[PDB]
């Protein structure tokens, strides 16, 4: 309501103005030439009784 | 005619060179000859140093040139820390603040 | 036969940056609006000068600028944007001769290179573009030039060409191209600055455009006014994908 | 808005950092803070060497 | 510690061929951080005998990447894995294999589990769960070492 | 470096015309009033003709 002077972006109340958000999250993953379980690819498998 | 003439004219940088040694906290600095009057109040300057990497002391111009060598400024602006300012040191202009 | 184990969880990080205000200005009394001139009309050739004061400030300011909210003069919000040396601290190094400064080598501006590649991010992949000026790039062509292990090759005799320049850097982990921006080659001590980036992680954050205003001269003045105002910023991503480099090269 | 934001989170190793000399009989480790929270029972830990 | 030369780095890679195995043959796979593929680079472009030949102009591309290396005895594949990447410390680390003498013996594989909460609780709560093993038959065809840079 | 495959046949020697540096390339062509002339034959004088 009433403040000193002309309005500005740092006049609003608590809560009133919300800032800008990206909703979303950016996932950083490792780099490299092979699988991420590389030694696993390269084996083969056999089961154990 | 027997004579003719011609005009050219470039577009640069916008840049300023320091006259005397400025310590930390004097906000009046001395340039060259005619050399503040290219810059207005609002004006964002650097101080250079060799090579790229400007991580150094930025200034803001608080009020307009009077003076073709004199200007005067806001050390410290915009979180950077205010350092001694050598004698022959270059500053270059790197944009324009203004409030709301 | 042992029971379930207990959960955990982490968050992300946040990041943040502003908006910054710019404004050019010109100015012309009306009677030197009326004058000829043999140069041409001088409200014209103003216009073309303030425009590219205006386009260099935003460059500048993109490239150098530092993050910071203050209260002005009076008493509202003062804003600044920061660029990509602001965002830019993983990878950043200083080359050249003394303390706290890297000799450049060609071993040395390899190993600058290779931290650049750790993390795939996103869009990412394995090139990188960089922005150099002359002496840099020069620099580059001579370090190449001068490896002991490199010939230039002629039949009988040295004919047709000679020279260098080449663009295309290529490492085991990537690959770098190379361009020079206008306004590095023209300052001295600006073209020996080398600047990598992916420009997937890279954008402008804009409040208000670009836009002209007139007729803004103190009222009951014998004179025309103009002006450019804008509001905007910059958004950087994955800054471990990025460095800066300084010094010769 | 004339401020914006955005969220970024980075998939990789779990790594703890020891902050006080420990003797080789003793059970309880000091690491930095909140560095513990992400470890369970069960979990298998190695020391690093260069 | 060895000092890393050419001539160490041959003589490192010789020791795997002396015995034939379980039919491994003349090659090998090897698992480098990126620190340790770029050194190897760096040494195989400092060699007192290599050249890089321009015609008339330094023009178009230079540097170098390279992923084979061979022996009077046999050869070696590179290939760089991610997970040594990110580490400061395994980006130095080689892994000399051969494949077919490394298995895998699984007795229970992998399975997604649901409803894990005490019964009554008001949350959900799920797991993954499995059993492995590893079998691997020629120790002296393959090797391992670290710290490259 | 100047090569032959086994031995020395046919030509040898130098002429080119073009320099080229990072920058932009330069030709060159030879003023028949500099030529005949002692002192002015080492000069050079690179000009755009536009």
């Amino acid at each position: 309501a009433t403040i000193a002077g002309l309005r500005g972006t740092g006049d609003w109340g608590n809560q009133e103005r919300p800032t800008d958000f990206r909703e979303t999250i950016l996932w950083m993953e490792p780099n490299g030439q092979a699988p991420l379980q590389a030694l696993m690819s390269k084996m083969s498998s056999q089961p154990t009784t | 005619d027997p004579e003719f003439s011609w005009w050219e004219e470039k577009l640069t940088h916008n840049r300023l060179e320091v006259k005397t040694e400025a310590a930390a906290g004097v906000t009046t600095l001395a340039v060259d000859t005619d050399q503040a009057w290219a810059c207005v109040k609002g004006d964002i300057l650097m101080v250079e140093s060799v090579g790229g990497l400007w991580a150094n002391e930025i200034l803001k111009v608080v009020e307009d040139p009077t003076a073709g060598n004199a200007l005067k400024v806001a050390r410290g602006f915009a979180g950077t820390t205010a350092a001694v300012i050598p004698a022959g040191t270059f500053i270059i202009a790197i944009g324009t603040s203004f409030a709301e | 036969g042992s029971l379930a184990p207990k959960s955990a969880t982490r968050n992300p990080v946040k990041l943040n940056n502003f908006c910054q205000i710019f404004k050019k200005s010109y100015e012309i009394t009306k009677t030197a609006d009326a004058t000829k001139a043999r140069t041409g009309s001088a409200l014209a050739n103003d216009k073309k000068r303030r425009m590219f004061d205006y386009y260099r400030d935003v460059e500048m300011a993109f490239i150098y600028g530092r993050k910071s909210e203050t209260v002005g003069e009076n008493g509202k919000p003062e804003r600044t944007t920061g660029g990509l040396l602001n965002f830019i601290t993983t990878n950043r190094t200083q080359f050249g001769t003394g303390a706290g400064k890297t000799e450049l080598t060609e071993d040395s501006l390899i190993d600058f290179f290779a931290n650049v590649f750790n993390y795939d991010g996103q869009g990412a992949g394995n090139q990188r573009i960089a922005f150099v000026g002359n002496t840099a790039l020069t620099k580059i062509n001579k370090l190449a030039r001068n490896s002991p292990s490199t010939r230039i090759n002629f039949d009988k005799q040295v004919t047709q060409v000679y020279g260098m320049n080449f663009t295309r850097w290529v490492l085991p982990q990537g690959e770098i191209f190379f361009k020079t921006h206008p306004l590095f080659n023209v300052h001295p001590e600006l073209s020996k600055a080398m600047m990598v980036l992916n420009p997937k992680g890279i954008k402008e954050r804009v409040l208000r455009a670009t836009k002209p205003e007139n007729d803004i001269q103190q009222v009951g003045q014998d004179s025309i006014k103009g002006q450019w105002i804008g509001e905007f910023g910059l958004e950087v991503n994955h800054e471990e994908t990025m460095a800066f480099a300084g010094g010769i090269a």
